[PDB]
């Protein structure tokens, strides 16, 4: 249970 | 305090500037990305002539089949060393400049005007499965990490820039951004890079839309400063590590 992570996802822009 | 993409080039002089605050921590440059774990043709574009070429024509431009795949074309091009679609391959980056922002850390500004979908940036790193991306998650944790870098490639593929990448891994988070994310095929493989998706003039940070996927017990508050902000990155919800991570 970590602090502050997070994985971001690409996506294209709407 | 800004500096020019040159700067990294240099570890001892990069690693000077750092000491005197004029430059981002110190991380591994890496050309494209590294895999821990290895894992398992041509457009029909009519060649350009001579002539065309120096009219200024486009080799391999908007109706090039791979390009609108996103796919980009080998030195078996039929236009050869005029193909405009080896950006990724040819480092063709956009002119930009690292800067330091008053709360994010630092961050990525353009140098020139640049038009809508020009390509920024590759966004590399080290490719993880999910095993080596929980070992890398609770190593983060424990070291206290402010930032992270962790980027969906594919299902059993995140791309770490922590430690190895290139000045990709600057891009801010934006909740109104100017660039998006592209996934690009190069040999058989994907890659993604970072594309504008308005006219960026020069001086503006270059930001894109994260979509994090938040993992965290704590929601780090969004700097961005847009008439919609979401307030966190992240947004609302928190996700187990394993969604986070492409499940
Ligand atoms: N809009 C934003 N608001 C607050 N922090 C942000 C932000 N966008 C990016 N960040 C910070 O930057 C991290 C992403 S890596 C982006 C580069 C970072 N600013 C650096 O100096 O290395 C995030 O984890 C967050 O800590
Ligand atoms: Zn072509
Ligand atoms: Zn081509
Ligand atoms: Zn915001």
């Amino acid at each position: 249970a970590p602090s502050t992570g997070g994985v971001m996802k690409p996506h294209r822009y709407r | 305090p800004s500096c020019v993409m040159d700067d990294f080039r240099d570890p001892q002089r990069w690693k000077e500037c750092a000491k005197q605050g004029k430059m981002p921590c110190y991380f591994d440059l890496i050309e494209e990305n590294v895999y821990l774990t290895e894992r398992k043709m041509q457009c029909e574009c009519t060649p350009l002539s001579k002539d065309e070429r120096a009219q200024g024509e486009i080799a391999c431009g908007e109706d090039c089949l791979n390009r609108l795949l996103m796919i980009e074309c080998s030195s078996r091009c039929p236009n050869g060393d005029y193909c405009s679609n080896r950006r990724f391959q040819r480092k063709q980056h956009a002119d930009v400049e690292v800067i330091l922002t008053e709360k994010k850390g630092w961050g990525l500004r353009a140098a020139k005007d640049l038009p809508s979908n020009t390509f920024v940036l590759e966004y590399c790193g080290e490719v993880l499965d999910h095993k080596e991306f929980k070992a890398r998650v609770k190593e983060y944790a424990r070291n206290k990490n402010i930032h992270y870098y962790f980027m969906a490639l594919k299902n059993d593929e995140i791309i770490d820039a922590t430690q190895k990448g290139n000045c990709s891994r600057f891009m801010n988070h934006s909740c109104e951004p100017n660039c998006e994310t592209q996934k690009w095929t190069v040999n058989g493989q994907l890659r993604v890079g970072f594309f504008t998706t308005k006219l960026v003039p020069s001086g503006s940070e270059l930001t894109f839309d994260y979509q994090f996927q938040r993992y965290g017990k704590e929601a780090q508050k969004c700097f961005c400063g847009s008439a919609n902000c979401r307030g966190y990155l992240g947004g609302e919800n928190r996700v187990s590590i394993r969604a986070a991570g492409g499940k």
